[PDB]
């Protein structure tokens, strides 16, 4: 006596459903990877050159150590 | 072919400063500063005899 009951869609329908590909760009352009690398070598450069110039001093001022010893 | 001279025992014997190496680096700047007369002419002495035996006064 009740209604014919069965598995169906919801009235109107269902929500859309995605399926187009989605690969979004997120990303830097080239000039700017290129320039922060550039910019950390010259950095890294700078430091390194004061850095082996002071190591330099240092090992004249050991050898002179050597030197004063060594008679 | 000779005989080769070498001196006494006597006669190598001297005060010998036993101080470590630590010591000696750490006075050796002022150390080459103030005793570098004495230094220097026993240097030129080893260089210009080539000879240990001629240079140890």
């Amino acid at each position: 006596a009740s209604k014919v009951k069965q598995d169906m869609p919801p009235p109107g329908g269902y929500g859309p459903i995605d399926y187009k590909r989605n690969l979004p760009r997120r990303g830097l352009s080239g000039y700017s990877m290129f320039a922060v690398g550039i910019g950390t070598l010259l950095f890294g450069y700078w430091s390194m050159m004061k850095w082996n110039r002071e190591r330099r001093r240092l090992q004249i001022e050991d050898f002179e150590a050597r030197i004063a010893l060594m008679p | 072919p000779g005989i080769v001279e070498l001196p006494t025992l006597e006669d190598l014997k001297v005060q010998e400063v036993k101080v470590s190496s630590s010591v000696l680096k750490a006075a050796a700047h002022h150390y080459g500063a103030q005793c570098d007369k004495p230094n220097k002419e026993f240097m030129l002495c080893r260089w210009e005899e080539k000879d240990p035996r001629r240079c140890l006064e």
